């Protein structure tokens, strides 16, 4: 059908954008990959990364969506049909995304839930579920004493199994609130997406203002100068080894969301002649500079920890997705009435995870819509369809509450969206864009469009420097293969990784499947078949 | 089509004085989207003025401009001699592109 | 540095046709968008037409926009213009300008040519 949705203002498209941007990506993925990799080691991979390809490739997601009025599948289409598999790629990775994103708000629920107490939890470590290892950190500094903090997640939250073999019952506790989330999820989403006026003023700053003073209790610590330290300085002989850069690669690539059909979902309801450049800038600049200020909230309460208890800082915490749980809570219990800030800081998470979550889940129904506009019309078509798709999220997620959910979230993070298929599909994009479509020709319509060309640093990212990077991680971490561990302690069966590999491929192997589908689809000689594929059709 | 209307139909100024000359649009445009150029008497034009108040690369330096929306202007600090010539805003948001009727400084 | 030239223009009958050119000099002519701007006796300036670096987006004003046809010589560094039905309103002198980026301008025009009708 020929109608098109667009947006009733540019303010609407700046919140969309930093409603898709900001979220846990950067307030919990990023400080446990810091931690994990040793601290100041990891930002050099981290910067050269962010701008020798990131930026670059998010615009190019945003510019492309604004070109062409299309969802992530659709718009390859109008640029190239023969590659359109990156689309379907595109999509498996936001399917997969889904359905373990939804677990960390779950938890947080648990712990909101938990907060409404007349004394925290993992205060003082009286209650049932600790072990006599159990010490209160006043005391652990006086031999395999334990802290309250730690004893709390796992043994209540998490409820640990000692394996992934051993999966256990599953927790009905967290199951109710996964349920919720979705419930809340849904009747966002069922009318549509907009920004509601006066709700906006308060969504999009309440959370700043509570990171800010959480930053401020954490610097004023007493151990806090160790705790920079620590984060600021590189060691470089950890550069010797593929993990510190291709997770920090791969950090960029999911906390921008670009390898994803979110932002080119959120360009296509742009005006065609909207300038859009700036905006992708200065966002940019957001995004960045959120996640780096949260690290020295982060690293100065690890290092109040080391200080007190009498430990190395490496040997503090989990080092493992489970830290940014171990230390806000442990920095909420430094100050007067915990109760009230316990309660502020898990719906500041809230608010921080629901508005990427509606996000990309519009974004992956807009893409997937656009396949099918008249049978998946407007009416009840969508009221199904939308709980077709959010049904099997959850009960997809439902798999990861159980006893033994720990080991498979951690999978799903170290293979699922999270890792060597974002190298994938960007190299690919990157490679269709400058070197099969035209950089000359893509520079003209991106003239047309905003009025002034990309410029060097734009065309040479493109071309160059973000395919060799690419080339060069996915060859590095072959040649040089470690295999996935959790906690650095745990060791995974073969049958884990066989799994975790197969997540991956599931997602890569869209790029080539379609490639051989398209090609055998066409009559005539192969140099010909191949030329009506590299022609814009659509 | 954007018409724009310029106010002043002529000008004569004695060497010791400032002016301001005012550009009116039939619809709004962008600050970033409308330039001023100059035409000596007999010659082609040349570019004067950009992005409603960037100085071009020979411009005396007099010359500033300031506006935003549906109103623009160009103002000089100081007329003096040589400075004669006819003046045009231009839009350049969105097509057709049209040129104001100009306005001529002489004396 | 930059150097354009205009060539062609004279008298022609009403209805005639006539052919223009801009010759360029000191740049990377395929790269800059190039337009056609022209002014009438009564000195009043009129946009005409623009056309993109590789000549796939192209832009008529409204008064021309079934007669006159604008095109590319990419490789020899000339632009070329087509009048198909000149009108008594068609009398003016036409500049050839060099309007690369929308957000600065025509920063080079060209010295231009005549053109009138009996
Ligand atoms: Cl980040
Ligand atoms: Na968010
Ligand atoms: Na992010």
């Amino acid at each position: 059908p020929p109608q098109r949705e667009k947006w009733s203002s540019k303010i609407d498209f700046v919140l969309s954008v930093a409603g898709g941007f900001v979220g846990l990506g950067n307030v919990w993925r990023f400080p446990y990959l810091c931690y994990k990799n040793g601290g100041g080691a990891f930002l050099i991979p981290y910067f050269i990364f962010l701008f020798g390809s990131g930026l670059p490739v998010f615009f190019l997601e945003i510019i492309i969506g604004q070109y062409t009025s299309e969802g992530g599948i659709t718009c390859w289409e109008k640029i190239c049909p023969l590659f359109s598999g990156i689309g379907y790629a595109s999509v498996v990775i936001v399917s997969l995304l889904n359905v373990y994103y939804i677990v960390i708000l779950a938890w947080a629920t648990y712990y909101l839930f938990q907060s409404f107490q007349k004394e925290l939890p993992w205060a003082h470590c009286n209650h049932s579920w600790n072990t006599p290892h159990c010490m209160e950190d006043t005391m652990r500094k006086n031999t395999n004493f334990t802290s309250p903090v730690i004893e709390f997640w796992e043994r209540n939250v998490l409820s640990l199994s000692p394996g992934i073999d051993h999966p256990g019952s599953l927790k009905w506790d967290l199951a109710l609130c996964l349920l919720l989330v979705w419930l809340v999820c849904f009747f966002c989403i069922w009318k549509g997406v907009r920004s509601t006026g006066k709700v906006v003023y308060f969504t999009a700053t309440f959370p700043f203002a509570m990171l800010l003073v959480l930053l401020v209790r954490g610097l004023t610590l007493p151990g806090a100068g160790a705790g920079i330290k620590f984060y600021l300085y590189p060691d470089i002989t950890r550069l010797e080894d593929p993990q510190v850069w291709i997770d920090a690669g791969t950090q960029i690539f999911f906390s921008y969301a670009i390898c994803l059909g979110a932002m080119t979902s959120l360009g296509s309801y742009n005006k065609y002649h909207n300038n859009v450049y700036r905006d992708c800038m200065l966002l940019g600049c957001l995004n960045s500079g959120t996640s780096f200020v949260s690290g020295f909230a982060i690293f100065s309460i690890l290092g109040f920890m080391a200080q007190e208890q009498g430990v190395d800082i490496a040997d503090v915490a989990e080092s493992g997705p489970g830290l940014a749980f171990i230390a806000y809570p442990k920095a909420v219990t430094m100050m007067p009435l915990p109760t009230f800030w316990s309660i502020l800081f898990f719906i500041m998470l809230l608010l921080l995870g629901l508005d990427s979550q509606f996000v990309e889940v519009e974004g992956q129904i807009t893409s997937l819509v656009d396949l099918y506009p008249s049978f998946l019309r407007k009416g009840y078509r969508r009221e199904i369809f939308i709980a077709f798709v959010c049904s099997i999220s959850y009960l997809l997620g439902l798999t990861m509450v159980t006893e033994g959910g720990m080991y498979v979230f951690q999978l799903f993070d170290y293979y699922a969206a999270s890792g060597v298929c974002l190298l994938w599909v960007a190299f690919f994009e990157c490679f269709v864009i400058a070197w099969i479509y035209g950089g000359n020709r893509f520079s003209e319509d991106i003239r047309d469009m905003i009025g002034f060309p990309p410029g060097p640093w734009m065309k040479y990212s493109w071309a160059v420097i973000t395919p060799v990077l690419c080339v060069g991680c996915f060859i590095f971490s072959l040649v040089k293969y470690v295999p996935l561990t959790y906690n650095k302690t745990y060791v995974y069966p073969n049958w884990a990784i066989g799994l975790g590999w197969s997540l991956a491929l599931s997602s890569m192997l869209c790029v080539p499947l379609v490639i051989v589908i398209r090609l055998c689809q066409t009559e005539g000689p192969f140099l010909v078949r191949v030329k009506y594929l590299l022609t814009p059709r659509e | 089509e954007n018409v724009l209307t310029q106010s002043p139909a002529i000008m004569s100024t004695s060497p010791g004085e400032k002016v301001t000359m005012t550009c009116r649009a039939s619809s709004s445009v962008g600050s970033s989207y409308l330039h001023w150029y100059q035409q000596k008497s007999g010659a082609s034009p040349k570019l004067w003025i950009y992005s409603t108040s960037n100085l071009a690369s020979g411009v005396p330096a007099r010359f500033s401009g300031s506006g935003s929306g549906t109103s623009y202007s160009l103002t000089i600090s100081s007329v003096e001699a040589e400075d004669a010539a006819t003046y045009y805003c231009q839009q350049f948001s969105g097509y057709p592109l049209t040129f104001g009727s100009g306005t001529k400084l002489e004396m | 540095e930059v150097q354009l030239v205009e060539s062609g223009g004279g008298l022609v009958k009403p209805g005639g046709s006539l052919k223009l050119s801009c010759a360029a000099s000191g740049f990377t002519f395929s790269s800059y968008a190039m337009s056609w701007v022209r002014q009438s006796p009564e000195k009043r300036l009129e946009w005409v037409a623009e056309i993109s670096s590789g000549g796939r987006y192209i832009y008529y004003s409204d008064t021309v926009t079934g007669r006159f046809t604008i095109s590319r010589d990419n490789a020899r560094n000339i632009l070329h213009l087509e009048m198909s039905s000149l009108r008594s309103e068609d009398t003016a002198m036409y500049y050839c300008a060099r309007g690369e980026v929308r957000q600065r301008g025509f920063d080079y025009w060209g010295q231009g040519t005549t053109l009138t009708v009996s």
